[PDB]
C-alpha cells in the first residue's frame, strides 16, 4: 500500500521503534539460547576446529 | 495526527524506517547465507 | 459485509494493531517451540542433513 | 426473535467484541492443544505421513 | 441506550455481526468437514 | 408466574446476561473436562472410529 | 426500579430472554438425544 | 408465620436472590462432584449400560 | 424499610419468590424420584 | 426471659439473619462431610442398597 | 434503640424469629428421628 | 457482687453477646472435634450400635 | 457510662443476661448429665 | 498496697478486662492441650473407666 | 485520671474486679482439689 | 464515532488493513507450501 | 539511688505495667515449656506419682 | 517531665510498684522454695 | 571522662533505658539458650543432682 | 540540648543511671562468682 | 540513509546512552558466563598454560 | 524535535555517537581477531 | 589530622553514635558465635576444665 | 573525538560516578570470585606455597 | 588531578564517608568469611598452635 | 554545619569520643591478652 | 545544558575523569602483568 | 557547587580525607606484612 507510512499517525514512532529494537535483541538471544542448546548447531560444544580441552 | 506527527513528519520517519530494515535484513540475509554454507539445517 | 469497515468507528485501530502485531508474534514463538518439541519437525535436530556433531 | 438487535442497547458492542474474539482464540488453542495431547489426534506425533526421523 | 448507541446503530451493528458470525461459522462447519474426512473422531 | 418479568426490575439484565453467559461457557468446559477425565466418555481417546496411531 | 429499567422493558426484556433461553434449551435437548443415541450413560 | 414476608423489608430481595441463586448452582456442583467421587454413584464409570472402551 | 422496599413490593416479591421456589422444589422432587427409581441410596 | 425479643435492639436483626443462616448452612455442610468421612454413616460408600457397580 | 427498630418491631420480629425457628427445628428432629430409625449412632 | 450489672456500662453489651456466641460456637466445634479424633468418645466410629457396613 | 447505656438498662440487660446463660447452663448440665449416663470419662 | 485501686486510673479498666479474659481462654485451653498431649493426663484417652472401644 | 475514671469509679471497680477475681480463684482452687484428688502430678 | 475516527478515516484504515493483511497471509501461504513441500504433516 | 522513682517522669508507668506484665507471662510460658521438654523436670510425664496409664 | 505525672505522682506510683514486685517476688520465692524442696536442680 | 553526662544532651534517655533493658534481657535469653544447647552447662540435663526420671 | 534535656537533668540522670548499672554490674558479679564456684568454664 | 541524525530528534541521547552502556555490559557478562560454562572455551579451566595445581 | 534537541544538537551528537561507536566496533574487532588466533571456534 | 573533630559536622555524633554501638553488639555476637561454632575455641564444650556431664 | 566532554552536558557527572564505582567494585568482586571458584587460580587453595595445615 | 579536590563538589562528603565506611566493614567481613572458609587460612582450625580439644 | 554542631561542640564531642574510644580499645586490649595467655591462636 | 553544566565545567570534569580513568587503568595494567609472571591464563 | 560546599571546604575536606585514607593504607599495609610473614599465599 503506497499510503503505508500513514501507520506512523497511529501509532508512535518512538515506542514502536523502541519495541522494534528490544523485541529483535530479545529474539536473537533466543534464537542463539535454542541453537546452543541443541548438539548440532552449538558452534562452541562441537569440536570443530577440532578440541584443545 | 493521534501521535501528533505532521504527514511529511510521518512520511520522511517512514522512508528512514523503511530504509534502515532493508539494510538490516541485507546485513541478517548475509548473516543466514553464511549460516547455510556453514551448516545447513533443512 | 461491504460496511465492515464501520467497525473502526467501535474498537480503536491503534490498540487492535498493537494486540494482532503482539498476538501473532506469540503464536509465531509458540507454533514454532511445539514443533521444536515434536522429533518428526524439529529441524535443527532431526539429523537432515546429514549430522557433523 | 425478531428484536434480537436490542441486545447491543443493553451489552456494549466493543466490549462483546473484544470479549468474544478473546474466548475464540483461547477456545481454539485448548482445542488444539487437547487435540496435541492426546495419540489418535496428535497431527505433529502420528507418524502420518511416514515418518524421516 | 443504555450503551449510548442508537437504535438503527444497534440493528445495523447487529445486521454486520451476524454476518460475520454466519461467515466464520461457514469456515468453522468446512474445516469440521475437513477434518471429518481426515481423521473421524465418532 | 406471571410477574416472573419483574425480576429484571431487581437484577441488571445485562449483569444477569454476563454472568448468564459465562457461566454457561465455564460450565460446558467444565462438562467436556470431565468426559475426557473418564474412560467410557473421552470421544477422543476411546478408539472409536478404529485407530490409526 | 432498582435496575433502572421500565415495567415495559423488563416485560419486553423477559420476552426476548426467555424465547432465547428456549432456544438454547432446544439445541442442547437435540445435542442431548444425540449424546444418547451415540452412548448413553444410563 | 403469615407474615413472613416483612423478611424483604429487612434483607435485600436482589442480594438475597443473587445469593441463593449462587449456592444453589455451587450445592449442585459439589453433590455432582461427590456422587462421582465414589464407585457407587459415578453415572459415568459405573460401566452401565455396558462399556465400549 | 431497610430494604427501601413498600410493604405491597415486599408481599408481591415473597409471593413470587414463594412460587418460583415451589416450582424450582418440584423439579427437584421429580428428579430425586428419578434418582432413586434409577439408584436408591438407601 | 419475657423481654427476650429486646436483644433485636441489640443486634440487628438483618446481621443476625444472614449469620445465622450462613452459619448453618456450613454447619449443615461440615456435619454431612463428617458423616461421609467415616464408614459406618457414608450412605454413599455403604453398599445398602447391594451395589450395582 | 441501637439498632433502630422500634419496641414494637423488635417484638414483632422476635416472634416471627421464634415461630421459623421452631418450625425449622421440627423439620430437623423429624429428620433426625428418621436417621435414628435408619441408624442409630449410640 | 451485687453491683456485678455495672460491667455493661463499661463493656458494650452487643459486643460481649457477639464474642460469647462466636466463642461457644467455637469452643463446641473444637470439643466435638478433640472427642472424634479419639478411639473412645468417637460416637460415629466406635462400632455401637453393631455396624452394618 | 463509657458504653451509652443507662444504670437501668445495664441492670435490665444483666438480669435478661444471667438468665439466658442460666438456661443454657442447665441444658449444658443435663447433656453432660447424658453424657456420663452414656460413656463416663473419669 | 491499700491504694492499689489507683491501677485503673493508669490502665484502661475495659481494656484490661478484656485482655484478661482472652489471656485466661487461651491459657485454659493451652493447659488443656497440654494434658491431653501427655499419656499420663489425657482422661480421654486413659482407659478409665474402662474402654466400650 | 489517664483513663478518664474517677477515683470514687476507680475504688468500686478496684472492689468489684477483686471479688470477681476472689471467686474465680476459689472455683479454680475446687477444681484443682478435684484434680488432685483424681490424679496427683508431684 | 466512539473512537475518534470519521468515516472516510475508518474507509481507508479499512482499506490499507486489508491489503496489509492479504499480504501477510500471502507470505504466510508461500511459507506452508514451502513447508508441505519440506515435511508434509498429514 | 533515693531518686529512682523519677525514672516515671521519664518513661511511661502505664506503658511499662503493659510491657512488664506481658514479658512476665511471656517468660513464664516459656521457663515452663522449656521445664516440660527436659525429662527431669517435666512433672507430667516424670512418673512421680507412680502412672495409671 | 515527658510523662506528663508530677513529681509526687510519680513519687507514689514508684512506692506502689515497688511494693507489688517485692510481693511478687516473695511468692516466687516461696515457690521456688518449694521447687527445689521437690526437686533441686543444681 | 568527666563530661560522659553530656552525652544525654544527645542520645535520648527514655529511648536508650529501653533500648538497653530489651537488649540485656535479649543477651540473658540467648546466653541461657547457649549453655542449655550445650552438654556441659544444661544445668537441667546435667544428671546433678542424681535423677528421679 | 538534642534531647530537650537540660544540663542539670543530664548531669542528675547520668548519676542515677551510674549507680543503677553500677548495681546491675555488682548483682551479675555475684551470679558469676556463684557460676563459677559451681562450675567453672575456664 | 543521511537523516539518520533525526533519531535523535525522537529518542532521547542520555536514555539511549544509558540503555546502550547496560546492555552492552549485561551481553559481554553474558557471553563470558556462556563461554565458561562450556569446556572447549574455559580459558581459566582448559589447563592451557599447563597447570600448578 | 519531541526530545527537546536542536537539529544541530542532534547532527553532533550523532557524530559523535558514531564516532565512539565505530572505536568501540574496532576495539571489538581486534579482540575478536585475537580471539579467533587464540582459538578458533568455527 | 590536628582537623578530625570537624568529621562532627559532617556527620551527626547521635547517629554515628548509636550506629558504632549497635555495629559493636552485633560483631562481638559473631565473633563469639563464630569462636563457639569451632572445636578449638568453643570454651564451652572445650572439656577444659574436665567434665561432669 | 575532540568534543567527548560534551557527554557530561547529557549524562550527570556524579549519577556516572557513582554508577561507575558501584559497577567496578561489583565487577571486581565479581572475577575474584570467578577464580576462587576454579581450582587452577583459587591462590587461597593452590597449596602455593606448600600448605601447613 | 591536582583538581581532585572538587570532586567533593558533586558527591555528597557525608555520604561518601557513609558508603566508604560500610562498604569497607562489609568488605572486611567477606574477606575474613572467605579466609575461614578455607583450610589453607582459617586460623581458628589450623591447629597452629597445637590444640587442646 | 551540617549536623547543626558547633566548632566548640564538635571539638568537645571529639574529645570525649576519642577518650571513651581509648578506655574501650584497652579494655579490649587486656581482653584479647587474656585470651592470649588462655589460648593462643596463632 | 541538559544535566546543568556550564561547557567549561564538562570539559574539567572531562579532563579530571579521563585522568583518573588513566591512572586507575595503569594500576590495573600493572597488576595484570604481575597477574601474568604469576600464573598465565593463555 | 553541587553539595552545597565551597571550594575551601572542598579542599579541607580533601586533605583530611586523604590523610585518613592514607593513615588507614598504612594501617592496612602492616596488617598485610605481618600476614605475609605469617602465612604467604603466593
Ligand atoms: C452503527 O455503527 C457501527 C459502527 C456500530 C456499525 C458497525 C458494525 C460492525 C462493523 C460490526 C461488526 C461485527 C463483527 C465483525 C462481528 C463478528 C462476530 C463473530 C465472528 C461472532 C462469533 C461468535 C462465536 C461464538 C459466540 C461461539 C461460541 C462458542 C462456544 C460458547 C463454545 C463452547 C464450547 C465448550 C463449552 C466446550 C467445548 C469442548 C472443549 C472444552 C474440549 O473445548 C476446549
Ligand atoms: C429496550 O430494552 C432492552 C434493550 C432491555 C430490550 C432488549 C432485550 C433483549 C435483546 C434481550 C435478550 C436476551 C437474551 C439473548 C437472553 C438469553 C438467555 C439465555 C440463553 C439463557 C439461558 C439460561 C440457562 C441456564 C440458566 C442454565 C442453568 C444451568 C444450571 C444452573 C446447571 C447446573 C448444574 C450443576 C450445578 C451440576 C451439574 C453436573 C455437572 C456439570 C457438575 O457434571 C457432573
Ligand atoms: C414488587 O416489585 C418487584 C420488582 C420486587 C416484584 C418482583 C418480584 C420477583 C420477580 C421475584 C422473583 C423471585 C424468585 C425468582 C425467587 C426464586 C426463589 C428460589 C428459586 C428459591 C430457592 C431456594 C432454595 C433453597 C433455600 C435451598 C437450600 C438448600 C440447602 C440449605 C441445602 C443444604 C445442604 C447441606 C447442608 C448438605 C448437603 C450434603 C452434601 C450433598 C453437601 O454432601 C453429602
Ligand atoms: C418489624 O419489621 C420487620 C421487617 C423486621 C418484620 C419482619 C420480621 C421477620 C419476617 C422475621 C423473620 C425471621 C426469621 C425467618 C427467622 C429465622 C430463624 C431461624 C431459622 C433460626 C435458627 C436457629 C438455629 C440455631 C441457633 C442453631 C444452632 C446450632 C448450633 C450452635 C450447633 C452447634 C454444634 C456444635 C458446636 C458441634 C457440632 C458437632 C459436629 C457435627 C460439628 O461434629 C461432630
Ligand atoms: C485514516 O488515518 C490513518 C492514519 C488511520 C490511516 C492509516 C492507516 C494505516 C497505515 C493502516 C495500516 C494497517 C495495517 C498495517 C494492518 C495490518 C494488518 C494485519 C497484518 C493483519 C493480520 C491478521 C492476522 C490474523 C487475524 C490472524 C489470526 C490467527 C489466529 C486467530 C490463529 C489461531 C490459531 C489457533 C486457535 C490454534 C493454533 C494451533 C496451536 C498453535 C495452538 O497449536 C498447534
Ligand atoms: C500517681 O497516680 C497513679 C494513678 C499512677 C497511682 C497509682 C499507682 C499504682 C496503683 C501502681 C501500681 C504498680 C504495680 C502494680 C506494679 C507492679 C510491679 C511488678 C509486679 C514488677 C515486677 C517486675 C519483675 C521483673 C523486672 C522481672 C524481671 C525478670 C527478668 C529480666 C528475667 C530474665 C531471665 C533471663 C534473662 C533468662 C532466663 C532463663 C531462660 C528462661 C531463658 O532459660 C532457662
Ligand atoms: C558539645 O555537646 C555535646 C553534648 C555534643 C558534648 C558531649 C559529648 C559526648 C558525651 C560524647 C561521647 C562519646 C562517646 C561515649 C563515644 C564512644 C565511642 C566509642 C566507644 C567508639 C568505638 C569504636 C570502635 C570501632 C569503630 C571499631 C571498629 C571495628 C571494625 C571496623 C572491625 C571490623 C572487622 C572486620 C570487618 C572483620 C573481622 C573479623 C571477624 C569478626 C569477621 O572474624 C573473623
Ligand atoms: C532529671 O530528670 C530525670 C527524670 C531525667 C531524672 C531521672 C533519672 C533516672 C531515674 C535514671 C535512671 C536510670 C537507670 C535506672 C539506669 C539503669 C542503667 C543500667 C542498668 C545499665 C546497664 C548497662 C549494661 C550494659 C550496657 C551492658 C552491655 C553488655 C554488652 C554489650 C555485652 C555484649 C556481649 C557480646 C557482644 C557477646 C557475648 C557472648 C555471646 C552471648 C554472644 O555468646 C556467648
Ligand atoms: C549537542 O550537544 C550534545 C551535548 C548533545 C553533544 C554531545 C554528544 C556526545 C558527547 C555524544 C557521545 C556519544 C557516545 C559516547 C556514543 C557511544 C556509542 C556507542 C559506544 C555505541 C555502541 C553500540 C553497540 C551496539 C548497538 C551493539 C549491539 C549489539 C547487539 C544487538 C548484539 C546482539 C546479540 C545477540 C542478540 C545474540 C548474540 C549471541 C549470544 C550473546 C546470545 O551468545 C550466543
Ligand atoms: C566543574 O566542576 C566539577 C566539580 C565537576 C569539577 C570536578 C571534577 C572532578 C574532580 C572529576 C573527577 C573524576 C573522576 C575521579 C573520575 C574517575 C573515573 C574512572 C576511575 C573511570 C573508570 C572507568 C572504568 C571502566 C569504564 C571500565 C569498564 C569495564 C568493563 C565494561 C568491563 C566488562 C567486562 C565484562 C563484560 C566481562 C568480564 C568477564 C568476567 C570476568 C565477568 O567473567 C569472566
Ligand atoms: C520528521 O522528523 C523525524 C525526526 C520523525 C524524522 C526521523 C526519522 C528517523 C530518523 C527514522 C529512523 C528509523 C529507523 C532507524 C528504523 C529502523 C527500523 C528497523 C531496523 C526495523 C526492523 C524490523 C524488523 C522486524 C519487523 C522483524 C520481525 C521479526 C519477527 C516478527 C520474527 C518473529 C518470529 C517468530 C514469531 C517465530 C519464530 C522465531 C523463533 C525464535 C521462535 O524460532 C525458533
Ligand atoms: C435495656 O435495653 C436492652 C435492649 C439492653 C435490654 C435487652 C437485654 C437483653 C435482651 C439481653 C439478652 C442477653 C442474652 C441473650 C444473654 C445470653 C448469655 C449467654 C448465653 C451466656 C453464656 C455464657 C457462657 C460462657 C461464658 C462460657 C464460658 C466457657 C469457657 C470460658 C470455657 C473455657 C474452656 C477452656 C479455656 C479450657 C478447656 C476446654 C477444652 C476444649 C480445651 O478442653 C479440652
Ligand atoms: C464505676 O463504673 C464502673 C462501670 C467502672 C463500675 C463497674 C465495675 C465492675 C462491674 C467491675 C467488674 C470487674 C470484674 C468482673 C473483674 C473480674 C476479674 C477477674 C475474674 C480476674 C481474674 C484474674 C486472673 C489472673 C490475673 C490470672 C493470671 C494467671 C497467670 C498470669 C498465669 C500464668 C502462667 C504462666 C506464665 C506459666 C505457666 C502456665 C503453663 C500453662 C505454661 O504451664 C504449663
Ligand atoms: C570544611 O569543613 C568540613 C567539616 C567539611 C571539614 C572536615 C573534613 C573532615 C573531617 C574529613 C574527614 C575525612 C575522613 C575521615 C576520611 C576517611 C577516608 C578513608 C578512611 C578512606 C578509605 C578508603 C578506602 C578505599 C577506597 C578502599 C577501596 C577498596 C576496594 C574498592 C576494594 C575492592 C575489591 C574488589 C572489588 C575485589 C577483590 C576483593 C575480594 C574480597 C573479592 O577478594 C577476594
Ligand atoms: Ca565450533
Ligand atoms: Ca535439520
Ligand atoms: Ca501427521
Ligand atoms: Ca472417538
Ligand atoms: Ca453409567
Ligand atoms: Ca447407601
Ligand atoms: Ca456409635
Ligand atoms: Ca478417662
Ligand atoms: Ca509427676
Ligand atoms: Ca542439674
Ligand atoms: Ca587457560
Ligand atoms: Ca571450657
Ligand atoms: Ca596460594
Ligand atoms: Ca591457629
Amino acid at each position: 500500500s503506497p499510503d503505508l507510512w500513514k501507520i506512523w499517525l497511529l501509532i508512535d514512532p518512538r515506542r514502536v521503534l523502541i519495541a522494534v529494537f528490544a523485541f529483535l535483541t530479545i529474539l536473537g538471544l533466543a534464537i542463539h539460547m535454542i541453537l546452543l542448546s541443541t548438539t548440532e548447531f552449538n558452534w562452541l560444544e562441537d569440536g570443530i576446529p577440532a578440541a584443545k580441552v | 495526527s493521534m501521535t501528533g506527527l505532521t504527514e511529511q513528519e510521518a512520511q520522511e520517519f517512514h522512508g528512514i524506517f523503511v530504509q534502515s530494515m532493508t539494510a538490516f535484513f541485507g546485513i541478517v540475509v548475509i548473516a543466514h547465507i553464511l549460516a547455510w554454507l556453514w551448516r545447513p539445517w533443512l
